[PDB]
């Protein structure tokens, strides 16, 4: 609902430490931590998608990082 | 001005034992639109001013003890301590909301026996 | 963390009026409704007057209803009750009870009050 | 009959050796169980309750600060300590601070400033886990009987409590023999990986570990009213703003984040007993014992008059309601169907056989006109009511709406859609067994996943099946794409 | 606890309909519209990233599409 | 300093005075006199009977 | 309408860009579609009617 | 017989109450309280508002108008159910009468 | 100063020849000119009205159907004739039915039947005409006086008036001398051609031909008590129901289908004059005869204060409020822009010479400053407030904003947008004209095309460019699409 | 509006005439002769668009047919 | 009847608002997406047309499109 859009990146930016800049910094890391080690199977489902979508090293890496980044931060 | 009558008047119990309060009301409490059942249950303990414990029927309120829990449908309600402690020591009144002219009932006492 | 104290109580002759005040601290005032609520001594508890969100809107108990009178200052943050014609009869400790913060009755009681005595006596 | 109105009913039609047939049950639709010679009775799971709830673990929602004490040392020696640290019930956190002749140290430098302070939370949530032995689960049994008040009555059936100590609890209907449920209760909604969140008086079934998962504070789990929590450090957030000192913040109240990180939980009713209403059942049905009344009555004739005018359900039943006009009273309602002025029968009795059990009590029945045109003969001689009809579909539609049932059911049940009405087989046994060999490994890839992040793994799997064309095409597209997209359109039930 | 670990595909799937369903299945969407309408480049600068990494028709839109859905939603 | 308020946005709210209205099918929609009200929040559903 | 009685398909009175109430024999309905007949002029931006 | 009305759509219409309030170019939105009135037509513009309109920012303020609406002469939709509906064929035998 | 606010205010700040500039006045905006040594005047067309009007016809909606008569025929002896049909306000209709001995006839076939209905018709529209002979334009003319009051006061100003029979005339501004204003009311907008149609008491403004054109029926609109309609059969409807009789239905009010088939035609006040709200005028401004306030006044002396703060107008430009606070009443106000961290000067006034009239009134400053940080010193010496104002935006957003404004004045004057502003020369003029013979081929072939049908010819047309091997023609066929995408996004206000 | 979308061909035919029948038939046919004839340039238009698009007669011809009865009816 | 032919494209443009500019846009837009909602048949009948008279993609298009467009119009 509203916990979704945090006012983060919004532009004004000073000295002065922010609110929760301290714990609310990891919080998205450690979302998507928590998940991966919840959840293994996407995982491997993810390193065949890269696998089979990507021509290139980089292109695998990339792949695999943005499925690993996108399914736990879409839910 | 429903007349709410409570079964018990003096609940002398030992601790570590449960308690049955009983509040009967001359009419069902239960409002149509919603299907809910408008019957609190407070305890002003010994020199102090009045909690509220169930907000409902069966609903127990915010920072009450885990023992605490009611009952009734339409005019039998009540209230059941599981294990009474030192500190149940008050006067349980009940009260209906169902109506503007909300009325409490006498209300019972408890003591440690 | 909400905090109701009660203020005015005193000593009163029969036939004499009297304005007893409620000050409220805690909570946004102007959106909850306020009720007033007496224990007489040794008596069970009775529920006085109820003034409902909007200010206007007000309700009576039959046996004092036509002697009592419940304002809200809520730009003050503090409720306020006029007693008229008081009887040796309407001798209590008066109380303040704040609207149900969850629920669905419009009037409940959630809180009370710290309690103020009022004396009728010759 | 029950079981007319709902709009979920699905009729199990087959019968074995022995008459078991076993079916399941979901708490959202009404199975109906008809027989060559078996009154065709309908069941539903009515609720399933728990008792004696132990709590497992209990987590803080809201706290209260009170005594923020500090203490800094000078800078450059030492760090900063204080006797309240030890103390579980108080919250700290190191920072360094600058100091120097106007702060009174000695010597210029950034020092250690440590806060600490008392966390006694407030608003706890309970959470309450369930063991198999206290589970029961309450079946409702009603025969069709043509009852004067017995359409869609939730009120009146036969209960039969069944529990996992004695699950094989048989019902007793009235002058219809015994119905002899003998089911497995252990399967179902595991409730090893349940925990119900009692946060200000509303349930909810989360999995284990996702409870587990939750960031809020936890307590020991025991009753006790001064519990210790750990994981007390981001309920309160310390802010050190600039350098000159921290101050002590409580965080807030977290129901309205806890209701919206409760997005996909199912709700259960927590007043007195925690009648959970979600969850299904699967149950054999032993129809050996059990018999139709009046198999041996006259038949009636006389004038049959409607009281109720005919009207068709949703799945395609009528519901004819009439009354007998003539004298003899225990007497069986004859019946009679023609497409077309023909006499093909091409019609069904969703009742066994409806009865007259009195000379003026209305009796209703439940038949399946076929998909034209059907004129239904109920009396017998001149005076025979017909009942014109017109059922509107075509019979390909129905084959469609039942493999799209069947689809939605083996979506929502794992595997137990091919148990529910199998009557025996084993063709039936190898398809539980493949289907739940891919299903167990296709839940296991695709735990926990978004209900658009499934639509869109699928969009992007059939695409790659329909490019590659070393035959991987053939297994990646209709194994994965097709059923990826079907679950992420049906997931949020 | 924070609104960013939600019971969604996880565990049980029943007939009954879940706590919020209806009013929760577009959030997330909702969330990345509206981002994504308050903030235009970074548009532009995923367009140019896919543009620029392992350009294959397929792989460039899947990318582009990837990461569109990863900055908002994790923000 | 001074400064002026624009906007009031809730967080905790209170539901109070529930009803519903329901008609057969092929009926129309169930309508309420409370919906022509400010402080009432109404949604429609579809209900079988 | 009128006086004058029609017989016009199901889904054709459906599809209509005219407000609708459910016809549910209430003294005051609640029309769900109000802009369709009502026009907001506004000229050359500095009010409207 | 019997008819039963399904949906009613109504053509004239009239315009009671109007009621207009507008906001000033970069605080925001407008809101009037009767905007959620089921029987409102509210719709929302911009306008242009400077220190001629006593607003002290020059911009493109928002403005709402309300109107109070009700309909006259609607139409009915009535529906029939095959509860009740008479078909009625009259028969004439050649009986060549005059 | 009047009209800072208005969203389409545009500079014209350029004098030619003798000191005269073009300028189009629009009535959506005002104008804000300049020029060296003379007072800054705002000019808006404030209303155009019409006093006289002529009824060319009347077409009606409502109707009403009095007297209804029917003579039929039989089925061979011919056509069926009623003595009412040559009359003018009778809607006659000739039909067949069929007839024989039970209708008295004699003859079995198919006969004739007309029926005649009398009409009269109800609330007509009007259409009229206006004629060139009394039309009234209407312009305000107002001076940057600095005046406390005239910030966005839309009520004082000098007023002229411009009658196609005295196009000429003179604006007596109080003290700034008189404003020679040249204009041509005749071509500002094409009255001849155009319809000013009222019905109900709405009045709008539609094309002759588009007018002309309607299915309603019409009378000569000559002022007789009983008019003539000449189309009666476009609002009766002659039904007949299995060929044996037919009826008449008037067929309902078409005041709704008037209001459909009238959008993108501008509306216009009907109370009273019928002054209308939508045009523009073209005009030519003599300012030789025009001073400046105060010219011999002396420099103030004096600190200043600021009443409001500064604020910036939408085209960049900032009032200042300022106070004077000093006792020399008269003596003018110096003005530098000093630039930001230096002495240059890259900003100017708008107004054009501001001085204190009295010392209680504050006068207002208009300034327009660099793009960047800059501070506006207003004052005389080293108590000078320095008014800090930053700004956003660059030279480039201007240019570009410009060259939409541009692009959307061409849109919608066409060819006379050329010369607003115009300075003279041969270039402008030739490029009018090359614009004027390329817009009317353009709008000749692209006459009456909707916005959607204009979008999709435009990409259909740039698509057809896109893929022919002719460069010479290809360019243009992309050229052609672009101006008609730009168009068709833009055309209806 | 509501003269929009007339009731025709929702297969609802009976022996019985309709409501309107031939006024709306030769209406509706009649609206596109007197746009035609009011605006007759983009005859000019329509030609060269099908002719530029239609590589044979008959594809120029449908074509161009299918233009002057959409633009009508468009606007 | 006199809703259709709307006063649209008779070249009388001004800098001020029209009668129902926006509303009148849309629904003209609209009629067909209701239309075409309406009766799905008519997409398989119009693309087979388009087909077999179309001998390339943009004239298969072109013509698709411009049938789609008469026939809610037309009707
Ligand atoms: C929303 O929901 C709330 C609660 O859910 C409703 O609250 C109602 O408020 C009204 C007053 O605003 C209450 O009216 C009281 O009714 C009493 C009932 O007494 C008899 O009831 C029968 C019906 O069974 C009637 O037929 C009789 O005529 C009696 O009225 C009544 O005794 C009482 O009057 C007495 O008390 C008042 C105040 O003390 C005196 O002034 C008066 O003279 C008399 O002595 C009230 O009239 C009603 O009971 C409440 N209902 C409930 C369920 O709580 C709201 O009405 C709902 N709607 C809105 C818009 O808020
Ligand atoms: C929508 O718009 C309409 C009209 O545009 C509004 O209609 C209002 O209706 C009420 C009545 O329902 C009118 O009230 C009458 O006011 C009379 C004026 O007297 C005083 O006016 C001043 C203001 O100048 C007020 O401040 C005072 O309070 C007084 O009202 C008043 O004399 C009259 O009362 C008399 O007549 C009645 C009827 O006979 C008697 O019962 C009464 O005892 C007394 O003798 C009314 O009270 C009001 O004027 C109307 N508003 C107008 C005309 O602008 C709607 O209210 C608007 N809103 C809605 C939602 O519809
Ligand atoms: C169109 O249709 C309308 C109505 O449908 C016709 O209107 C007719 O209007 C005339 C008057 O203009 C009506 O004449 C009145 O007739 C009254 C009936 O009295 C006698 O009726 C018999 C028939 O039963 C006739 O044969 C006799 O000759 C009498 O008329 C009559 O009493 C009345 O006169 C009285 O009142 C007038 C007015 O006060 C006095 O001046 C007079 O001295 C006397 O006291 C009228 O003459 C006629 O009835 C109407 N027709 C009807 C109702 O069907 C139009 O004529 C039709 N045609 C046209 C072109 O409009
Ligand atoms: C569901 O089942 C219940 C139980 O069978 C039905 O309740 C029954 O309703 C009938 C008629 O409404 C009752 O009969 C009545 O008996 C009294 C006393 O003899 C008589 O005066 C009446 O005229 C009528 O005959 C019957 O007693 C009652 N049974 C109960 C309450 O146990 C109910 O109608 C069924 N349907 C629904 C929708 O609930
Ligand atoms: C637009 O211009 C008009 C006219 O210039 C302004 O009206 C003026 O309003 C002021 C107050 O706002 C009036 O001042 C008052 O004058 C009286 C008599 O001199 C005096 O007794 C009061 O104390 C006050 O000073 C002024 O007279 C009046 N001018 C008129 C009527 O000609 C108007 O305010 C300007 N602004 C707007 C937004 O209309
Ligand atoms: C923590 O704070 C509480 C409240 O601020 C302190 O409680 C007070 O203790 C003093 C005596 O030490 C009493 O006179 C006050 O009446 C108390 N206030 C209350 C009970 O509200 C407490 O002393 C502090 N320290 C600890 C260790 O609890």
């Amino acid at each position: 609902s509203v916990a979704l859009a945090p006012h983060v990146g919004m532009g004004l930016d000073t000295r002065t430490q922010t609110w929760m800049s301290a714990e609310g910094a990891w919080r998205q890391v450690e979302k998507v931590e928590t998940w991966a080690l919840r959840h293994p199977g996407f995982t491997i489902l993810a390193l065949f998608l890269a696998h089979y979508i990507g021509t290139s090293l980089t292109q695998k890496v990339v792949i695999f990082i943005l499925l690993m980044l996108v399914t736990p931060s879409m839910t | 001005h429903i007349v709410m009558t409570q079964s018990p008047l003096s609940l002398s119990v030992t601790p570590g034992q449960p308690a049955s309060i009983s509040c009967k009301s001359s009419q069902i409490s239960s409002w149509g639109s919603d299907g809910k059942t408008y019957l609190y249950w407070y305890l002003q303990k010994p020199g102090q001013s009045p909690q509220l414990l169930i907000y409902e029927v069966s609903s127990r309120f915010s920072g009450v003890s885990d023992r605490f829990s009611g009952s009734g449908s339409g005019t039998d309600f009540t209230l059941k301590i599981s294990r009474v402690q030192a500190e149940d020591v008050g006067l349980y009144y009940c009260m209906q909301g169902l109506h503007l002219p909300l009325t409490f009932g006498q209300g019972t006492r408890l003591e440690i026996k | 963390q909400v905090e109701l104290v009660e203020s005015g109580g005193d000593v009163v002759q029969p036939g004499k009026s009297l304005r007893l005040s409620c000050a409220a601290s805690g909570f946004t005032f102007t959106n909850y409704a306020m009720h007033w609520l007496r224990q007489a001594p040794g008596k069970g508890l009775e529920w006085v007057a109820v003034i409902s969100s909007d200010v206007n809107d007000k309700y009576y108990a039959d046996s004092v209803k036509g002697r009592f009178t419940i304002s809200r200052d809520n730009s003050k943050n503090t409720l306020y009750l006029q007693m008229n014609s008081l009887t040796p009869e309407d001798t209590a400790v008066y109380y303040c009870a704040r609207e149900q913060a969850v629920g669905t009755n419009p009037w409940a009681f959630d809180y009370w009050g710290q309690g103020t005595l009022v004396t009728v006596s010759s | 009959m029950r079981c007319v109105g709902v709009g979920n009913r699905d009729f199990v039609e087959g019968l074995s050796g022995a008459t078991w047939v076993d079916v399941v049950l979901e708490h959202g639709g009404c199975v109906t169980t008809m027989a060559k010679n078996k009154p065709t009775l309908d069941i539903e799971l009515q609720k399933t309750e728990a008792t004696q709830l132990a709590t497992l673990r209990k987590l803080c929602i809201e706290g209260k600060i009170t005594n923020i004490t500090t203490d800094s040392r000078c800078p450059t020696q030492g760090e900063a300590v204080l006797p309240e640290e030890q103390d579980q019930n108080y919250v700290c956190k190191h920072t360094y601070v600058d100091r120097g002749w106007g702060n009174g140290c000695g010597l210029f430098g950034k020092g250690s400033l440590v806060t600490c302070a008392k966390f006694q939370c407030l608003e706890p949530i309970e959470g309450k886990v369930v063991q198999y032995e206290n589970l029961k689960y309450t079946v409702i049994i009603t025969v069709h009987t043509g009852d004067q008040h017995q359409v869609g009555n939730e009120t009146q059936g036969v209960t039969a409590e069944i529990t996992p100590q004695a699950s094989t609890t048989e019902a007793i209907l009235p002058e219809y023999g015994t119905l002899g449920l003998e089911c497995s209760p252990r399967t179902g909604l595991d409730f090893n990986e349940m925990i119900l969140l009692t946060m200000k008086n509303k349930a909810w079934m989360v999995h284990r570990q996702w409870f587990f998962d939750l960031p809020l504070p936890w307590a020991s789990g025991a009753t006790t009213e001064t519990p210790t929590w750990n994981r007390k450090e981001l309920l309160v957030t310390f802010k050190n703003a600039h350098a000159k000192k921290q101050e002590v913040v409580v965080l807030g109240s977290q129901e309205g984040a806890m209701h919206t990180a409760l997005t996909g939980a199912t709700e259960i009713q927590n007043s007195g007993g925690t009648s959970i209403f979600a969850g299904h059942l699967k149950c054999r049905l032993k129809m050996d014992k059990l018999e139709l009344k009046g198999m041996s009555y006259a038949m009636c004739t006389n004038t049959f008059v409607l009281k109720k005018e005919v009207s068709e359900t949703q799945h395609g039943t009528i519901l004819i309601k009439v009354e007998y006009k003539g004298e003899d009273a225990p007497c069986k309602i004859p019946f009679s169907t023609e497409d077309g002025q023909g006499k093909a029968h091409n019609g069904r009795l969703i009742t066994a056989n409806p009865v007259v059990t009195k000379k003026e009590e209305p009796v209703n029945i439940e038949a399946e006109p076929p998909f034209g045109e059907s004129n239904i003969v109920i009396g017998i001689g001149d005076n025979a009511l017909k009942i014109n009809w017109y059922k509107k579909g075509s019979s390909i539609g129905k084959m469609f709406e039942a493999t799209a049932r069947g689809a939605r059911r083996m979506a929502i049940l794992g595997d137990t859609a091919w148990d529910f009405g199998s009557v025996g087989g084993v063709l039936n046994s190898l398809g539980k067994m493949v289907h739940q060999i891919f299903g167990s490994a296709y839940t296991a890839l695709f735990s926990g996943v978004s209900w658009v992040m499934k639509i869109g793994i699928g969009v992007l799997l059939t695409w790659i099946g329909l490019n590659s064309k070393n035959t991987s095409m053939s297994f990646s597209c209709i194994a994965i794409g097709i059923i990826t997209l079907y679950l992420g359109a049906v997931v949020q039930a």
